[PDB]
Parts: C-alpha cells; sequence; structure tokens
RNA sequence: UUGACCUCAAAUCAGGUAGGAGUACCCGCUGAACUUAAGCAUAUCAAUAAGCGGAGGAAAAGAAACCAACCGGGAUUGC
RNA sequence: UGGUGAACUAUGCCUGAAUAGGGUGAAGCCAGAGGAAACUCUGGUGGAGGCUCGUAGCGGUUCUGACGUGCAAAUCGAUCGUCGAAUUUGGGUAUAGGGGCGAAAGACUAAUCGAACCAUCUAGUAGCUGGUUCCUGCCGAAGUUUCCCUCAGGAUAGCAG
RNA sequence: GAUGGGGAAGCUCCGUUUCAAAGGCCUGAUUUUAUGCAGGCCACCAUCGAAAGGGAAUCCGGUUAAGAUUCCGGAACCUGG
RNA sequence: CUUGUGACGGCCCGUGAAAAUCCACAGGAAGGAAUAGUUUUCAUGCCAGGUCGUACUGAUAACCGCAGCAGGUCUCCAAGG
RNA sequence: GUGAUUUCUGCCCAGUGCUCUGAAUGUCAAAGUGAAGAAAUUCAACCAAGCGCGGGUAAACGGCGGGAGUACUCUCUUAAGGUAGCCAAAUGCCUCGUCAUCUAAUUAGUGACGCGCAUGAAUGGAUUAACGAGAUUCCCACUGUCCCUAUCUAC
RNA sequence: UUUACUUAUUCAAUGAAGCGGAGCUGGAAUUCAUUUUCCACGUUCUAGCAUUCAAGGUCCCAUUCGGGGCUGAUCCGGGUU
RNA sequence: GUGGCCUAUCGAUCCUUUAGUCCCUCGGAAUUUGAGGCUAGAGGUGCCAGAAAAGUUACCACAGGGAUAACUGGCUUGUGG
C-alpha cells in the first residue's frame, strides 16, 4: 500500500514560508531556504538554472529606487530646485 | 559495492551510545595537593545503579579544601564498600578496601582497582564489574610498579598513579544466561545500536565481503591482513593462530 | 629493522612471558628444527666415514 | 614613589570603510564527462561547461632582464 | 557537473499515548500428616510467564473468491496470524545518492531503486528502425573483384549518368 | 547553532567551554551629581529547540442567526508595584 | 462500570529525563526600643495586568489520495437487557 | 562464524591466506658513498620495508585415493586419505533401486539395506520434548468435491 | 649503536593552589670533631560541624563608631604542574 | 653459378639497434662529447595488410533482427509406423 493508503499520511510540512522570498520553501528542520537560501548572505543562484535566474532577477519587482538613478544621472545629479 | 556497516559505525549518526539516563563520568578525584602529601576524608552517601554499566557506583562527598563548599565525586563502587563509610583518599591513607592510595605506597600482592595509566587522568584500568589489578613488584629507582592487568598482561606504570583497594562490585554478571532476545534487547538498548547483528554470508555481495553465492560461504580465507583498508576488514583481524585449541 | 620492532613492543616481557609468547607463535619450534637440521648434517658425514 | 618607552587591550569613544545585487564583455582559481579516435586507456572534446573569488565603462596589458642576427628594429593593444 | 528531498518508508534517540473477558497455575507463605533424621506427602493461599483461547488494535494465510476500462495505480468479502510485549503509535529530532538505513528481501530512501529527484553539459553518439513534400521528358543499374576486429558497415575496381 | 580560535583557493567546515584579558550583582556612598569614585560578592560562560514534557492564577448561571472558562450578572484567585 | 488515589507485592545483565522556578534550614553581617519604636512571610485597604490565536469541519462531502473516491489519517467521554 | 537443550565435533599446515621477538644476502627504490670523464653522464659497492628462505595456524578458506590377496591384510600414491554417525534423506544419475508394510490395485508414504553419480562432523554431524497460516502420507468423523444434478432468495 | 640536556615540537590536567632549593622542629644516625646523611615536618572507632581579609599577640593611628601594618601561616626563584 | 631440380617454408608505420657515407644539421661564431638526419639490415605483430585486454548476470537494460534458433504450418521421409 504505497500509494493510496500511503497518500493518507500526509499532513506534516516539510516547507514553511521564507522571510526574503515568500516562496513556502523554509525547510523547517534544516532553517534553510531552498530557493533563495535564507539565511546566507549571498542569495541563491546558478548558471545552469538560467530560468530562475530570470524569475527571480532585478526588474521583476518594484525597483523603488533603482527606477529613478537613469533620470538623476540624466539630469546630472543636481540640487536644489 | 555498498559501504559495509562496520564501515558505516565511525560516522555516529545512529551509533552513538545512548547516554540520557547516566549519572556522570565516573572518575577519579583529581591530584591536587592533599592528595599527594597527606589524606583526605570523605563519605559515601549512596550506591546508585549506572545505566549500560555493570557496575554501580558511589557518591562520594568531600569538602573542598581552599573554598566552604562540598565537592560531589562519582566513584565505581568497589565490592564491600557501604553507604556511610568514611573513604580515605591520598599518599598517607590507610590500606582499606575504597581508599585511594597511590600504587608507590602499597606492597606486594595488593589487588586494587579503577587504576590510573598515568599519575592524574582519573582511573583507567579495571573499571568493570569483577575485574581487578595485582601489584606484581615495585621498583624505586626509576619509580616504578608492574601490575598484572584483568586480561593477564603485565604493565609497567609509574608509582604516583592511584588506584582504589578492592575489587570492583557487581561481579560475577556474565555468568547467568540471558535466555531472551528480549533480555539482550534490553541490555543494548541502553548501551548502543549494535544488535542484533546480521552474518555478512548471508547478505549479497554489494553489501559485505562474505556475501554472495549460491551457498553461504565465506569464499576467501577469514584471516584479514592488519594492512588491508576499511571496507576489507571484515572477519578475523590479524589472526596469529584460529581454531579452538585443545 | 627487527631489533626496533623488538623495542617498541616487547620491551617490558619478562623472559618467561616472552618464552611462552615464542612458544605459542612457534618460532621456538622452528629455531630448534635449524639446529636439528644442522646436527643432522654432521651426522651423515659420519655415517659415511 | 613618580614619570617615560615598548607591546597588548577596552569603550554605544571622534570620524570613516567592507559585505549584498548585477554579471553580456573583463581578471583569476578550480574543473569534468558526453563526443572523436569507426573498440579503448595517452590524446581529443578542453586548458571548455558547471562551481568559487574580484572590477570597470571598459577591464587587462604597457614603457623591455624585448625582438633579432640585419645596412638592425624599439611600450602595450587590435586588424 | 551543481543542487533538492526522511510529509511515504528504513533505523537510532527525546518526549507523550493505547491495549475486554477467559484458561493454565511458577516462586514465596499457611495448616495437617509421616519420618529417627534428612526430608517427603496432602489441602489451601499467592498470581509468575518474550505462556495460552479470544476483542479493540497490528498484520496479511487461503479462497489462487469479488473486482480487474475497479469504490481503489493494490481495494472489498469470508477465512486467517498475533494480541502485555523484540508490542502498536503521535509529535520532536538525527542519518542524503556510489551516499544513507537494512532481525538482510538488493529491501526501503515521497506511486521512482541492482544507485532517488531536478536543471545543465545536450540538438550526447548510433555501422541500427521509421519518415523524407510538384509534373513531364531522356538515359539507366548492382548484389561481383581485393583489403579492413571485415561478416547488418566502409574503402577500391566494375556496372550508370 | 554564533563567538574565541583552527582548517579550507573558496562557497564555507570543525567545535559549544574550547590554547579568550569572555562579565553583572547588590549594598550604598555622595547629596557641585551624576552615577563615577568608598567598597564587597560571584565565575555560569550566546542563542534556538515541546500548542502531548515542566509551568503563578476562574468558576457558576444567563445570553447570539452565527462567539464564549473570553461577553453580561454574581462570586474568586495570582503576579508585579 | 469508568476514573482518581493509598499502602503493598512481582520483574530486570532494563532500576525506568533535564532545566527554569519556588520554599526551608545552617550562619550571624547589619539594623535596632522606652515615651518610644521595630516588624508588612498576620488581617484589611489601593493601582495595573500588554501582544498573537479564539468561527467551523475533523471525515462514506470541509484533510490527503487528479473527485462530494467503500482507501488512509492521533486522541477524550461511553446508558439498559 | 555457528545457531536452544542432549551427545559429540575425527585426520590433514602440501596449496591459498593469516601470523612470528628466526637468519640474513639471494631480490633490492630515492637520497647518500666511490671510480672514470672536461662535463652532461656511465659504472659499481652499500642497500629500509616487503618479497625469497625457516616455523606456527583448520570452531582460517578448504581437502579427506587406488591396485591386489584373504571384516582383514599387502602394495602404490598423497598434505592426509571420510573417523563417529546418517541415508534412494529437501542431498542417489542409473531409479518407478531391492526387501517388508500400507491398498483390490500405489512412480506416493513408512521401516530397513548401502562400492553413497556427488552423505558426513561449528561448510557443523546425529538426536530431540514443545511450538508452526511450513512440506508430505494414512485413519475416524463430516459433507453437492463427485455419481448427477435439482430447487429457493437478494442484487 | 648507546647515552645525557631543554628551549623547539608532542601529550595531559587544573576555576593554572602549595613546584624547586634552602632553613627550622623531632626521630633514626655514627659522629672521629661538628655534624655525614635519611625519614618525617597538625587530620582514622562514629552518615554532626568547619565560610564573614581569623581569633589571639604586637606596633601605629588619633579613639569612637574604629582603621591600617607585621606575626599567627619560615625564607628565596615568579618555571602552573 | 645472384642459394637449395620446380611448385610452400613468412611480416608495414612508430621506436630501438647495427653497417655504410665519415657525409648533412644542432639556426649569434667555433672545437670536442652528446643528439638528430640520409642509404641498407635486424628486433614483430600466426586474428599472418599488423588493437595493449578476464569473467558473471535467474536483478538486468537499449538499438535492432524473422539476415538467426526454441511452436504450429510448408518441402523431404533417413528414422518411426
Ligand atoms: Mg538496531
Ligand atoms: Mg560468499
Ligand atoms: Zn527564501
Amino acid at each position: 500500500g504505497k500509494g493510496t493508503p500511503s497518500f493518507g499520511k500526509r499532513h506534516n510540512k516539510s516547507h514553511t514560508l521564507c522571510n526574503r522570498c515568500g516562496r513556502r520553501s523554509f525547510h523547517v528542520q534544516k532553517k534553510t531556504c531552498s530557493s533563495c537560501g535564507y539565511p546566507a548572505a549571498k542569495t541563491r543562484s546558478y548558471n545552469w538554472g538560467a530560468k530562475a535566474k530570470r524569475r527571480h532577477t532585478t526588474g521583476t519587482g518594484r525597483m523603488r529606487y533603482l527606477k529613478h538613478v537613469s533620470r538623476r544621472f540624466k539630469n546630472g545629479f543636481q540640487t536644489g530646485s | 559495492g555498498r559501504v559495509i556497516r562496520n564501515q558505516r559505525k565511525g560516522a555516529g549518526s545512529i551509533f552513538t551510545s545512548h547516554t540520557r539516563l547516566r549519572q556522570g563520568a565516573a572518575k577519579l578525584r583529581t591530584l591536587d595537593y592533599a592528595e599527594r602529601h597527606g589524606y583526605i576524608r570523605g563519605i559515601v552517601k549512596q550506591i546508585v545503579h549506572d545505566s549500560g554499566r555493570g557496575a554501580p557506583l558511589a557518591k562520594v562527598v568531600f569538602r573542598d579544601p581552599y573554598k566552604y563548599r562540598l565537592r560531589e565525586e562519582i566513584f565505581i563502587a568497589n565490592e564491600g564498600v557501604h553507604t556511610g563509610q568514611f573513604i580515605y583518599a591520598g599518599k598517607k591513607a590507610s590500606l582499606n578496601v575504597g581508599n585511594v592510595l597511590p600504587l608507590g605506597s602499597v606492597p606486594e600482592g595488593t589487588i586494587v582497582s579503577n587504576v590510573e595509566e598515568k599519575p592524574g587522568d582519573r582511573g583507567a584500568l579495571a573499571r568493570a564489574s569483577g575485574n581487578y589489578v595485582i601489584i606484581i613488584g615495585h621498583n624505586p629507582d626509576e619509580n616504578k610498579t608492574r601490575v598484572r592487568l584483568p586480561s593477564g598482561a603485565k604493565k609497567v606504570i609509574s608509582s604516583d598513579a592511584r588506584g582504589v583497594i578492592g575489587v570492583i562490585a557487581g561481579g560475577g554478571r556474565v555468568d547467568k544466561p540471558l535466555l531472551k532476545a528480549g533480555r539482550a534487547f534490553h541490555k543494548y538498548r541502553l548501551k548502543r545500536n549494535s544488535w542484533p547483528k546480521t552474518r555478512g554470508v548471508a547478505m549479497n555481495p554489494v553489501d559485505h565481503p562474505h556475501g554472495g553465492g549460491n551457498h553461504q560461504h565465506i569464499g576467501k580465507a577469514s584471516t584479514i591482513s592488519r594492512g588491508a583498508v576499511s571496507g576489507q576488514k571484515a572477519g578475523l583481524i590479524a589472526a596469529r593462530r584460529t581454531g579452538l585449541l585443545r | 629493522g627487527k631489533l626496533k620492532k623488538i623495542q617498541k613492543k616487547y620491551a617490558d616481557q619478562d623472559e618467561t612471558e616472552r618464552l611462552l609468547r615464542l612458544e605459542a607463535l612457534g618460532t621456538l619450534k622452528g629455531i630448534e628444527k635449524q639446529q636439528q637440521r644442522k646436527k643432522e648434517e654432521i651426522m651423515k658425514r659420519e655415517v659415511r666415514e
């Protein structure tokens, strides 16, 4: 009974939500996220996972400060009014 | 081939010793000043059972000579020690059972136990139940003592090493048959995960050197060289002789 | 090379202990046999004479 | 006793700086096998892919412990 | 090559929990009797055992029953093994892929195991199988020679344009 | 599972009291006063880990379409000050 | 009958957690009364008790098995013959 | 490794392993030493462990023969020749072995026999109470398994 | 090949507490002139107790509430053993 | 008369080595060792136009094959009847 009766015993999560990415990939016993690598300082990325890099790279979010850097450069980082 | 069972034992994943119900390391009192210039008197408060150990332990209380407090040491109980007995530890201690005299100050034929190898490691030799060390001879110049060990070997150790006079309590245990796989289960359940033992000749050849074949047989000789490597040392390692002698 | 070994592990052996070990190993029997063979060689020459 | 020197510390001491992201191109380390040899082990793939460390608008290299053998040339880079 | 899994399951640890009613009647003890003494006998008491019949529970022997495009990628029915322990089990925790764990079947490691899964190298290689897209006109074969780890393949000569 | 350390080219690995100068505790004293200087005491030595282990203290009656040992009425208890 | 508990008895080469936390004792540091104090482990009296969860199912239809699947999934209460 | 108890575990160290505190130039690396050379280099001596020589070890892996004569004995051969036990056994080709028993009839069962293709002693041998969803044979009871089929209910 | 030496290196313990040398004070000791040495150098019927820079002695201070130094508890070398 | 009366009686590249020329080269210039070349032999591939090479799989896998076995059918009928 490795199929249907064994699927009834599944009610204990191995992963919960992660703090940096909100992914539900944070392993409870390992205390590590399997997608972004929290709590390591570097973010988990691999050159074989180029599509995953495309999924989580810069520009897939809000860019709350980086949207204005090109415009401030074009104006020359001016000050005043 | 796979990694065999005795090869897997050294990682210590499930092969660590079960130490939940143990009462502390049974060591001798440290050799500070009193034990090497005079003696010191302590008291046996209680004799208790140690989990996974065949011998009982003794809880001996001394006074700290430098601070107002009490020290509690765990000795291995000698056969004949009772609760409320005064235990004397030191160079000038009188020769009675339970006392912790150094080996330079006991005569020929003395039976001691919990013997230090070097002066100060707080007990190494003859600690299992019913075992003892006999003093075979002295050597004052180049101050050493010869001792007979429980294995029958004769060691030559320092005369400043200490030992508890008498034999370890709880002797004669292995004379009783266990009679039951349940009894062996409860015996090893508090020691470590090394039981039950599957024979390697009953395995598959991926799992052991002895495994495989259309009959259960070893194949080559079971005596293994000392220069063999891990994964090969399964059998009788470096056997000088085999068989039942008559 | 042999001397190094004897010093390393067999230094603390009383002669009585050593003799027992040698008998168990079977080294003693070999020494005796070698000597016996030497005696045999001399005996053969005498027989020819 | 007092005052130096040397060395080593402590401060939510005064002021600073490093980490992470990106990584097409750049500077290094580490490092395969599929494949080809009509098999295969040196070889090849390849001083490559994957992995790790570190920069900039370029980086690196760069003003000879050079090339030459000629009636000698003259930093580096690229075609 | 680099990562992800012990939510199933294997094993150890830590902390909890669960297990009707019967049968047999072990030590210890009490009374009576006998004996010269050792000690024996009889009647009770007591309630031992990896004992036994048998529920809940755990498992899965047979019908090679049902079903077999099923209720179900392993179930249903009857018959069964076991049922106070080497028992069953929750949660926490540890062991990760030539590695783990195994009362040992090459078993189990998320329906995947005589080496898991994911992505990349990778459009891996194939003397082997299958396919290969409009018309008309003209010419029109070979299965033979020699060499090859050659015998389902090539080179070379021949035949053809 | 950090730190002190020690490996590792490195991502990181070991170790958890270790070859560390590892800290805070009460009385106060002073009443330019702030909290130093009077003192004296103590050496564990991060932290995480149980909604079934340990653990301060609440019960009854009534009430809603849907909440209650939590609201209402009454009657208690514990902790800190 | 279910359950709680007490005093016992049997078993073991099995003798069947730890820490936070609270109390007591030994000790005698120090502070202390006579026109006055010393005591808040006695009684009464005063103030405050933050944050998050709290509905419902828990299974032949609320979970997992592609589903409103005869499967699987821990536990408490338990009337009469 | 073997697998409760009882009773035993015979012979063989030649081979393959394992192991010696033996004896010591046979094999004999790098470094080092010596000679020749102008030097690169060449040639020798010396030379650690391990091999090689000498022992031990079978509850280590394993092994346990022939030909004659009259159970016995002789001869050859080997490391030593199967001991105690057991058997057409789950191990026997021939084989449906031979004898007895069980039946009307038995390639099945059981008890014996043993030149046993190719049984055999911790590769464990023989025996064995109790136990077994283990394999096999016979007997009593019992029955639609069958002679030989018929009928009824629910879906 | 044997054999010193310790500071490199290595192992172990401790909250780095009693190391080494010399000296007292006793005992043995035979001294052949005066001491050569060697052992000691506060604890053993009893499941109590042992802590407040220590009492005492002594010397200062400015007496008072007390405070400090030496000794009690032998010197010397800072090599934790 | 350019081996055996005739028809069989044998071997590439790379590497090593020998003989000859004592000839050519070691590329800044020479001498001498050393090395590399040219011409002709030898060391050998017997699977003989010339890979350096043990098994097992009843746990097995892939690409194919009726070019190829284990059934029936078909031809034949030795053998059988
Ligand atoms: Mg186990
Ligand atoms: Mg085998
Ligand atoms: Zn994350």
